[PDB]
Order: C-alpha cells, then sequence, then structure tokens
RNA sequence: AGAUGGUAACAUAUAUAUAAAUGAACUCCUUUACAUAGGCUUUACACUCGGGGUGCGUUUUCUUUGCACUUUACCUUUAUAACAAACCUUGGAAUCAAUUUACUUGGAGAAGAGGUUCGUUGAACUCAAUUCAAAAAUUUGUUUUGUAGCAAUAGUAAUUCGUAAUUAUCCGAAGUGGUAAGGACUAUCCUUGAAAAAAGGAGGGAACGGCUUUGUGCUUUGCUACUCUUAAUACUUGUAUGAGCGUACCAACAACCGCAUCAGGUCUCCAAGGUUAACAGCCUCUGGUUAAAUAGAAAAAAGUAGGUAAGGGAAGUCGGCAAAAUAGAUCCGUAACUUCGGGAAAAGGAUUGGCUCUGAGGACAUUAAUGUUAACUCAGAACUGAAACGGACAAGGGGA
RNA sequence: GAGAACUUUGAAGACUGAAGUGGAGAAGGGUUUCUUGUCAACUGUGAUUGAACAAGAGUUAGCCGCUCCUAAGGGAUAGCU
RNA sequence: UCUGAUGGAGGAUCGAGUUGAUACUGACGUGCAAAUCGUUCAUUUCAAUCACGUUUAGGGGCGAAAGACUAAUCGAAAAG
C-alpha cells in the first residue's frame, strides 16, 4: 500500500523543506514501536515535492497527519499550516482561512 | 392547565379582555383590575 | 413502501391506471446502481437494478403517459 | 447437610411467636405442602391451590378437599357410611 | 440584549445555550440578525460558533 | 347448492390489494382480563474495548496519541432465520432415562429421529434477485448486487466554490450488565388478586340457478354457460370522508398553596463517566448556573456553626447531655442463656497501599494428539516506603 | 445607558453532578408565553433588568387526549313513606 | 444419624430513597416558617408508601383509642 504526503504550496513558499521532512518521517515512524526497525516492511521515499510512504504492514494513514503536525509545530509553523486530506491515501499542507 | 373546557377557556379570555386600560379618548373627558399574581380569579 | 423482484409485475403496475410518477435513483456503489419507484395510490414499489443496461432498457420501455421524478 | 435439629419448615419464623405455636402450625403445614395421590391419575401430584381446593398436576382435575389436607376423617367416615348401603 | 439571539442559535446549532460563543467585537451585527435565518447565516460566515465540549478523556 | 392439500399437529386465495372457502333461528366458548416473591434466560436501548476514515487538540520533553462524528423511524400478514414452549408422526423405555441454576417429566407413551404451531423478535439467515455445474417433459450446490423496501434524496462530521451549489465518509470485529420488556418456571396465601364496551371462534343446518311458458309462491313444458368478492366508473340518493373541545407558558428554582418574588408543602417518567456492593458519598461529561430582601472594609467582645488541645480520664452533671471512641472487606474466634430458630457483627484478634510476578477458574478444529481467543474473580510470593495503605469519602461502641 | 457589584458580550475561577435550579407531564394558575417599546409605582440595595407597565401577536390533529365502556359509587324512574 | 453443596423462606437483618420525628430539651423563637433549619434518630416485602376517584356530616361522622381527627377551628366544627 502506498501513501502521499504534499508540502507543495509551503515548499513553494520556502517555509518548509523535503529533506529535513523525510528525515524526520525515516527516524520518527515506529513499527513494533521500535524507532529505526522499519527495514524491509515499510519504507519512504523523497520526491522533489511529495513525500511517499509504502507500507506493507497494518498502518493507520493518521500517523503521517500526526507527525507532520509535530514536525510543523516543532519548527514553529503550526499556526499557519494544516494537514488536509484529498483522496484515499493523500494529505496535504494548506493555509488557514 | 393546559388540559381546559370549552367554557373555562372562554372565561379565561373574557377575564383577560376586562383586564385592559381605559382608552385614552375616553380619558379625553379603571379600579376593577386585577394582576395574574396577587388577586386569583378563583372562577 | 413495497419492494418487487420481478419485471412483469413492475412494467403491469407502471402500465396501471392508478400510477403516476416514477422515481428514478441512480448512484455508485463501490458501477452506478439504480432503483425505480412507482408511486401508486396505496404504496410506493420500490425495484433494485445493479445492471445499468437493464436500468436504461426498462425505463425507456416504461410509457411516458407517467411522469418522472429523478432525485439526483 | 441436617440445617435445624427439629423446628424444620417453621425455621422461617425465627423466634417469634411461641414455641408451640410454631409446633401446631408446623404439623399442619407439613401436611398443607405434602402432595397427595390422585386417585384419577395414581399419581402422587395433587397439591393444595387455595384453602378447600385441590389440583393434580397431571391431570389438571380438582377436587373438594380439606383445609390442609386432601381428606378429612369426618367426610371419609360419611363417605363409608354412605358406601356401605 | 443578545439573549435572544443566544436563544435561537442554541436552538438551530442543536447544543446548549452555554456552549455558543458570539464575537465579542461585531455585535451589532448579532443585534441586528433576530430570526433563525439571520442567526443561520452569520453562524455560516462565523459570528456565532459553537464551542468544543469539554475534554472527558478515558486514558487513566 | 356452497374449494383444496397434509397420516397428523395443521396448511392453503400474494389479485396494485392473501377480497371472496354459502350459511338463518337458537346456543357454547375465547380474547378484552388482571396478585405477590424468587432466580434463570432472550432481545432492544444504555455503557464500554479495539480496528479503518475524517476533523480538532497536546507537542520544552513523551505520545503510531487524547477528543468528536462515523446515524437509520413508522409501515411492508414485513419475508425469513433463531430460540423458550406446546403439539403431531415414528419409536417403545429398569442397568431407569431425559433434563434445570432450581425441579421437572415419562407405558395416561420417555429418550432418539422427523415435523406443526404460537409467542418472542424484526433483514437475523445467502434473505431476495442474479452468474456458473449436476437432476427432467422443473430440484441441489458456486458468485455479484442491496444498509431488504423505507434509504439517502434525510441526518451527522468534513473539504471547497459567486455567496445557493460541488465533492469525500457514514464499515470491520467484541465486551460489561445498568434499565425495560418478553419467555419458560418455581414458590406464597384462613389474602386467590375487577367489570363492561368491543372483537373472534365454534355447534346447528332455516333459504336456494338463470331465460320463456300452463294453471292456482307451487307441478309443468323448450334452452343454458351461471353466484359471490374486491376496485373503478356513471346516474339517482339532500351536499356520499374524517365532527366538536383542549393544545401558549409555569409546574416552583419568583408563574401553584402557605396574606409575599416565603429556606415550607406539592403526584409521575428519563437517569452518563470514575471510585464502589451501590441510583450511597465525593469528583466529572451533556444540559443548566454563577442567582438568592444588598454590597465594601475592618475584624475586637459576644453569639452561632465547627476544629484542635499537654497530663489526668466522668473527678463534671439529676443523668456521660454533647462529643469522642472502630465502624468497609477478608481470615480467625465467639460465652451465659435459649422457645434450639437464635443470642451473633456476641466478646475479641490479625491483615489491607504500590509495583514486579506466579497459580487457578472458559469458549472455539483437525486426523489420543497441535493452534485461535474472552471476562474479572480469587489465592500465593518477592520488592518497595519516615510502619503506611477501608489513607479522602463512606462507616456498629461494646459488656454485666 | 444620565446613571451599572446584581442588564448584555468575551475571558477566567467555580457550582449543579443525571436522586440536577436538566428535559417531559398531572393538579393548581391563566397569558405569567413571544416580539417591540419601556421605568410612575413594584422588582425590601442598585437596576438600563423583570413573571412590572404599554402595544401588538401567538395555541393548526381522522392517528396525542377528552369524547365510548364499565368500577368504587352518584342521580333519577316505579312504587312505598 | 452425620458432612458438603444446591435452594431461596421470613409481618428476618443493615441501609439510601420514601414515610416519619428520638435527642441536642441545638438554632430560631420581632423566625425563612402561626412548627422551620441543622445534626442525630426511626422506617424500607409489608398490618408497607403514594396519587386520583369515591363513601361516611355535627350531639353526627371517623378513631390499631390520644378525647385524637373532622380545612391554622373540636370534652361537640364552621356560617347565618
Amino acid at each position: 500500500i502506498k501513501y502521499v504526503l504534499d508540502c507543495t504550496k509551503p515548499v513553494k513558499d520556502t517555509i518548509l523543506d523535503i529533506s529535513g521532512l523525510e528525515q524526520f518521517f525515516k527516524d520518527k515512524i515506529k513499527v513494533d514501536k521500535k524507532t529505526n526497525n522499519l527495514k524491509n516492511k515499510v519504507v519512504v521515499t523523497s520526491d522533489e515535492y511529495k513525500i511517499y510512504i509504502t507500507v506493507h504492514i497494518p498502518f493507520s494513514k493518521r500517523y503521517i497527519k500526526y507527525l507532520a503536525k509535530k514536525y510543523i509545530k516543532m519548527h514553529q509553523i503550526r499556526d499557519f499550516l494544516r494537514v488536509i486530506a484529498k483522496g484515499k491515501l493523500a494529505y496535504e499542507f494548506k493555509y488557514f482561512q | 392547565g393546559s388540559i381546559k373546557r370549552f367554557r373555562l377557556k372562554q372565561r379565561l379570555g373574557k377575564c383577560r379582555r376586562q383586564n385592559r386600560p381605559v382608552p385614552h379618548w375616553y380619558r379625553l373627558k379603571n379600579t376593577k383590575r386585577r394582576h395574574w399574581r396577587r388577586t386569583k380569579l378563583g372562577l | 413502501p413495497k419492494q418487487i423482484t420481478d419485471i412483469r409485475k413492475f412494467l403491469k403496475i407502471s402500465r396501471k391506471p392508478d400510477t403516476t410518477a416514477v422515481i428514478i435513483m441512480k448512484k455508485k456503489s463501490k458501477t452506478v446502481i439504480t432503483k425505480l419507484k412507482l408511486r401508486t395510490k396505496k404504496y410506493l414499489y420500490t425495484m433494485v437494478f445493479a445492471d445499468r443496461k437493464k436500468a436504461e432498457r426498462i425505463e425507456n420501455s416504461l410509457l411516458p403517459s407517467l411522469k418522472r421524478i429523478y432525485y439526483p | 447437610s441436617r440445617r435445624t435439629k427439629k423446628v424444620g419448615l417453621t425455621g422461617k419464623y425465627g423466634t417469634r411467636y411461641g414455641s408451640s405455636l410454631r409446633k401446631q402450625i408446623k404439623k399442619i403445614e407439613l401436611m398443607q405442602h405434602a402432595k397427595y395421590l390422585c386417585t384419577f391419575c395414581g399419581k402422587t401430584a395433587t397439591k393444595r391451590t387455595c384453602v378447600g381446593i385441590w389440583k393434580c398436576k397431571k391431570c389438571k382435575r380438582k377436587v373438594c378437599g380439606g383445609a390442609w389436607s386432601l381428606t378429612t376423617p369426618a367426610a371419609v367416615a360419611a363417605k363409608s357410611t354412605i358406601i356401605r348401603l | 440584549s443578545l439573549t435572544l439571539q443566544k436563544r435561537l442559535a442554541a436552538s438551530v446549532l442543536k447544543c446548549g445555550k452555554n456552549k455558543i460563543w458570539m464575537d465579542p467585537n461585531e455585535i451589532s451585527e448579532i443585534s441586528l440578525a433576530n430570526s433563525r435565518f439571520s442567526i443561520r447565516k452569520l453562524y455560516k460566515e462565523g459570528l456565532i460558533l459553537k464551542k468544543p465540549q469539554k475534554v472527558h478523556s478515558r486514558a487513566r
């Protein structure tokens, strides 16, 4: 199964970056409660504008929104940004109002 | 109560109607007045 | 409300002079499933079509004397 | 195990009322709550329904009897004299 | 002044009278509103909100 | 001139709509229609757990996280499914058996096997339609669709768009037993726990086709495709659907009664979470409120409502008045006397937290053996702490 | 608003604690209901509030009830006093 | 006869609520109140509690009996 999180609008406005996002996911998603045992079942790939998360185990899409909120809170963008779903397998970053 | 007889309701309506002040054009030339909480109809 | 399954009874009820309107409901399921509902004096009769072709043919064969109500 | 030495069914009354009164009521409650022989079906399953009415659980047939027993000696004797003739 | 609007907002939002919030500024528009229709429209535009219910978690 | 299936229990009219299965007088029943107690059980609602989705919240640190929504009415004899019962057919029981928590039942016919019905419920069960193979001049197995119709078009929670419309979700499994109702039972009465309106069933068998014709409804001659039941229409019938009355609000907290906007009195239903035996107490969510014939400041005497007090412990007082003393639960132990039932929580002892463990108590399948999965309920052991743990709340003083 | 401790709004701290100042009814009340004004008196302090005062308005049923039935019982008829 | 379970009787027990009212002879006693408030106490499967309806009317009624109650009125109500 495959999930997409897009940050096109914020990284276009140059408030976010993809490398930090991808590293945060790589060292933040825990499988079997362990931070860095994702190994071969769960992997994440980077795009110039998107972030791909390919999963091979039961997994909640809400995790991506939770971690994205965590990142944009620790980097003081929480009060400008929101995570809104688009399709069955897609989140995207949006602005307020 | 909410449940009423026709005659009782008509009496209540008449008692309400008789509770209005004297018209000003008539005063240009009333004591039988009651408040629902002070003097009970008893009827 | 009554559901009718066979097609002959549905056609007969539609042709019966007491019917006034036919309600056409169409909706996606997973393919769009539809249902045709004849409004009579007594009951509203529903027939459920999974077959898109069948539910294209049947209301066309339905006589246009009686009115149509498309809900979606 | 054995629960009460002698009061039996009158243990429901506790210590109230006299011991003589409780023993007297035990003697008659024993037969008021007993099952009797139904002579219509032969099964010992006729129990008291009201004060003078006794119904068989099997027959569903009910007879008029004593207040506390299916029969009383006076009625039994009277029936005996009648049936002698 | 805004008691009528509070009552109507509670009725149309199907929430408690204590759970509706009026914009502290721009209360003149709210006072102008005097029907379910107006209350609904300017709730939609955001002058009245429904406060979230107090949190009662079962984590513990 | 009045239908038919099943051995039987009984069943059958599915027309748009199961409307019609002849039936008089006179009858005989049933429903309406009924107490209390106890547990057992089923269902719905309630509550709760986990998964998926959507939105929000926390984010110095931690948090696959905390919260909210994720809905489905009446009606369709709702069809079916399931279950407690009763009944029918077959069967023919002691080595008695079946069976309940409990006892209940049987040669007046049990168990087993196969059926019928009612009542619970109200889409359960492949339920209905549909796709594929095997049976024959129409049956059994395999897939898709649909929240079974109502029904998504409504509701809810979201994302957008001029400011009315678009879009996406509304589905995967369970646990506790609070409330309500039903069921099948057992028990109690020197107590046996309404009636009628209304409705239904039965026994009975009074009356009997049509067109035409003789004589005086009857015998008669010649011919036969005919009687009821639902719905619609047309015309007659006085105008050939749905009368009248109540419906706001309070119900006490200022709308009632207490002379009042009076700390009083005044009937009924719903009843969340935590702790817990608990609808107790205490705290909390939804809903409601922050109001009470006043406020501010100061803060002595005295009053009133409480706390705490060294040592002594009823010396106080008419009198232990008032207060204090434990008081939950588990384990142990319990006298005189006795109507043998009690006394009794007699008296009187011990333990109780937290944490980490150990043991015991069930359900579901495969060809004696191996996996999946659920409640809280007990028992025991280490460790731990200012020796404290029914830590607040709640809660016997005993004895002669 | 002339005037604000007791009118309204927002924020906070709290309370009621589903045996509730939460929702529905009965008895009783009778317009206290709603809207708009409004403050002479009343609302035991204030008051711009109000169950006060003033002007208007508001109660929609074949299916919720009464209406029907009978009960404890009441009245009346026939008589008889 | 004895033992363990099962069972669920009783004008049985504790106890909220209800229904009352033991004590403080507490507060109040120009009360919130012409009987209230607080704590304490009694009561909860039955001779139980409540509502509405209905019957009994004054030298009469009604009384698990205090001369109690019979609309703040009782060793004879209230009105004229």
